């Protein structure tokens, strides 16, 4: 196809102009709530912790992916080993909260305690970059899904349900010096 | 009596990709209204068919260009999500979380040059079974190729077929293997009249029917 | 054979806020009858549209007053339900408990002169966005506002709205924050004629669209 | 409250052979086509009765032949799967798997001399309860058998009939009983004419009733 590249119009050229054929396509796995639905580590964690979806590992499938979206959407799902008990408050509530027993508290339990957690900002969407300031970069704190406190938090696991990605943004593969390709080792049977 | 149940051995483990959903704790949230909220995209897919991004050449540059008037093997790169050109694509950043692909991949040329500057180009697929690639227009004339020339249309948009002899390819690669790298695409300047400094913009999108296929998490982390 | 199930990791434990209900131990209790009991109320919020309960000013004074009659700043303080002003009132006393609220605030004036005192009130809402609040009626006037006489009725009624960029606001305080501070409330004296000693009584109340979002324990106990 | 259940005991272990299905983790998987793919069998019996494989005699040849015109013995084998004539066969090696068999085995015998080469045999059918197996056809014709030319048509099939006290007789041998032991099959050479160096080829497969019972893992790993 020939067309004016200015403009920006996509242009989608099939094989049939030169007598091919195009072959039907199945792309679930692609779909983007699919795609972050699934249990993703969280690195630095301590005893009390806020749930920032940004500490995600930036290359990571959902780390990665998340960042590759402007704005989002989306409950949760999370994974905690933790000694002593574990306490989560929503966002918006004073750290000293973290300490009671009235809010979602959940009694030890080997090996560990996964919850169904909801969106509870008090925007309509969340961030991943935000050009500017919300204090009279960071972002701003009240990008959270609430927080969590136990004894100690050894592991925590976070998962994305129901996700909603707007604008889109760069995503990016590992940086090629060979010139050719990126090779590396590809599973194989043994032998 | 009450049921018997047999709590069975090799199950019950918590799987990070599993089916099920968790026990709530804290219900009646209603969140603030999102309606037509602008911009959403609902798969990869769509994105990576709709926005094409930059190949990268020599030196970082998005673009190819030759001082010379005659035949010139402009450009030549492996067809592979893996390549070195490819590299900075949003395909390429898309498909390194999937193990195999399929479909049609184009490419898109864009000449930047003064209305003054003319040039003619070819574009060939060189499949797997030679040793080397063509580095003539002649020899690569008997491959699937295009030719085009430069005029009011500034664009020439061109699909990279699936041919294969298994029916997915591996995204990644590892060495010369017949799942990971299924030939090059090799770009031609037949001749040009007055384009000494002008150049051709190449970028990349999805056909069709791309697919990609199994996820998966291999960065280093 | 019997019933395979996959006793689960991660699920089980008890957690305090849970859907679930016990299991059942003691049957068959009738209780004594308790129909039409006087004053129930089903949502907090019922109460605290129909109680308006008295702001604290200087010394603890539910309300305020001045000597002279020219133009006075009687008295302004933060639109936080963590107002110095506000700690004394059950609205406030409500909202601790939860992590959000949005809405009207209704502010009731209720003047206790005698029948020879006369005065005008101002009341504005400055939202966020100046550095200070403005300190005469001139100033303030740009802003939404409302102006009294004292007549035969001795209260005014004035909804502070819920004007923010967010669909939500905090009601507690940390700093200046745009989620935690949303403006201030200013009360002039325009001017009175022999209202010296004479007060006007400051209460709140909720609104029709007020609402308290997530349950929270944040008391130190 | 919640449903009360007995987790019980001697339940839930894993068996090797249970007929039950693990967790899935994987969702959305879509295979490349494979319809109409050929060579197909979905039972090893369908095989098994198609494609008839040759039997062991001396020196591992899978035919008999003898220089003299006489009447002659040519071979004798035990009715058994184990048997040594049978050990590289197709039958046998499927058998080996299962604990037990009924049904008819077919054997099958194909001349291969030359057009001035003729002859005349004879296979019976010897039934458990004689010491030896008869050494001539004389003896043996009180059997079931059956004789035969050799002429236009060079191949001959007779069934082994099974007969035996109990409905179902084992694959394997262990010492001479019963259950494991079902008589012999005898091939002898009523007389030939100028077939001095010309064989007599013999294969066998499963007949229209053979059956496979219960599945085993018997070989030493």
């Amino acid at each position: 196809t020939t067309t004016t590249g200015e403009s920006a119009d996509p242009v989608t050229t099939t094989v049939e102009n030169y007598g091919g054929e195009t072959q039907v396509q199945r792309r679930q796995h692609t779909d983007v709530t699919f795609i972050m639905d699934r249990f993703v580590k969280i690195q630095n964690l301590n005893p009390t912790h806020v749930i920032d979806l940004m500490q995600t590992h930036q290359h990571g499938l959902v780390g990665a992916l998340l960042r590759a979206a402007t704005y989002y959407f989306s409950d949760l799902e999370i994974v905690v080993r933790h000694d002593g008990n574990l306490t989560w408050v929503p966002n918006g509530a004073p750290e000293a909260a973290l300490s009671n027993t009235g809010n979602p508290t959940a009694y030890l339990k080997a090996p560990f305690t996964r919850l169904a957690l909801p969106y509870t900002a008090p925007h309509r969407v969340l961030a991943t970059v935000y050009n500017g300031t919300s204090k009279y970069a960071q972002l701003p704190a009240s990008f959270n899904f609430g927080a969590i406190q136990a004894t100690t938090i050894h592991e925590l696991l976070v998962r994305m349900k129901r996700a909603e990605l707007y604008c889109p943004r760069p995503l990016l593969a590992v940086e090629v010096s060979s010139q050719d390709r990126h090779k590396q080792k590809i599973i194989a049977p043994a032998k | 009596g009450i049921v018997p149940v047999a709590c069975s051995d090799g199950y019950g483990g918590l799987v990070t990709t599993d089916p099920k959903t968790a026990d709530p704790v804290y219900g009646m949230v209603y969140n603030p209204p999102r309606t037509n909220y602008p911009g959403r995209f609902t798969n990869l897919l769509d994105v990576a068919e709709a926005c094409p991004t930059f190949l990268c050449f020599d030196e970082g540059k998005p673009y190819v260009v030759t001082r010379t008037d005659e035949q010139r093997l402009l450009a030549k790169f492996d067809v592979s999500l893996a390549a070195k050109h490819m590299s900075n694509t949003y395909l390429s950043g898309i498909a390194q979380y999937y193990a195999q692909y399929s479909g049609t991949i184009n490419l898109h040329f864009m000449f930047t040059g003064s209305t003054d500057s003319k040039a003619r180009y070819m574009v060939a697929y060189v499949p797997p079974g030679v040793e080397t690639p063509p580095d003539t227009p002649e020899k690569a004339a008997h491959c699937i190729h295009a030719e085009w020339d430069t005029g009011l249309n500034s664009k020439f948009t061109f699909s990279i077929p699936y041919v294969s002899a298994a029916d997915y390819a591996y995204t990644a690669s590892d060495v010369a293997e017949t799942t990971n790298v299924q030939g090059w695409v090799c770009i031609y300047q037949i001749t040009h009249g007055k384009a000494e400094q002008d150049t051709l913009v190449v970028s990349v999108s999805a056909g069709k029917d791309f697919e990609l296929r199994l996820p998966i998490d291999p960065r280093s982390q």
